[PDB]
């Protein structure tokens, strides 16, 4: 299970930013599941311990 | 957007301009950052339509 | 005289309203 990241994870989050903006447009746009789970899992609370699964959700809504 | 820490130190400075030039600062390296990750994406988004034309008649087609 | 509210990555912006919500229920008995 290869997970190398950068040492600054300061600019890193930035593109996470824009992929949770996209995967929001996409739902509200095209609504395909609920958004509790959204709520549930907030990039905000920094309980995203892993960032690689939430961006294999996030793809897999697509 | 600035990180919490940001905020902790603004809170800090106690003299009026002090703080308004810090948050300046603040405003300024967010919006640097903001405008990067812009230009990043639309040169990525250019990127991904150097894809000719025809993949979107084709998608048409389909 | 009480105990620190848990923030649980909650901020408060000065003259900004925002909503907490905490898993915990102890903090439901101090409210």
């Amino acid at each position: 299970v290869v997970h190398e990241d950068f040492q600054v994870t300061e600019e890193v989050k930035a593109l996470t930013a824009e992929i949770v903006k996209t995967i929001r447009d996409i739902i509200a746009l095209n609504p395909l599941y609920r958004e509790s789970v959204l709520q549930m899992m907030q990039a905000g609370q920094r309980v995203v311990d892993n960032p690689i699964y939430l961006s294999d959700m996030g793809a897999a809504l697509t | 957007g600035a990180e919490s820490h940001e905020l902790q130190d603004v809170l800090e400075e106690t003299n009026i301009p002090k703080r308004l030039y810090k948050a300046l600062s603040l405003l300024k390296k967010e919006f640097e950052l903001s405008k990067l990750q812009q230009r990043l994406g639309r040169e990525v988004e250019e990127k991904i339509k150097q894809t000719h034309r025809k993949e979107l008649l084709q998608e048409q087609l389909k | 005289h009480l105990p620190l509210i848990a923030i649980t990555r909650n901020p408060v912006f000065p003259r900004f309203i925002k909503i907490i919500e905490v898993k915990n229920k102890k903090l439901v008995e101090l409210l």
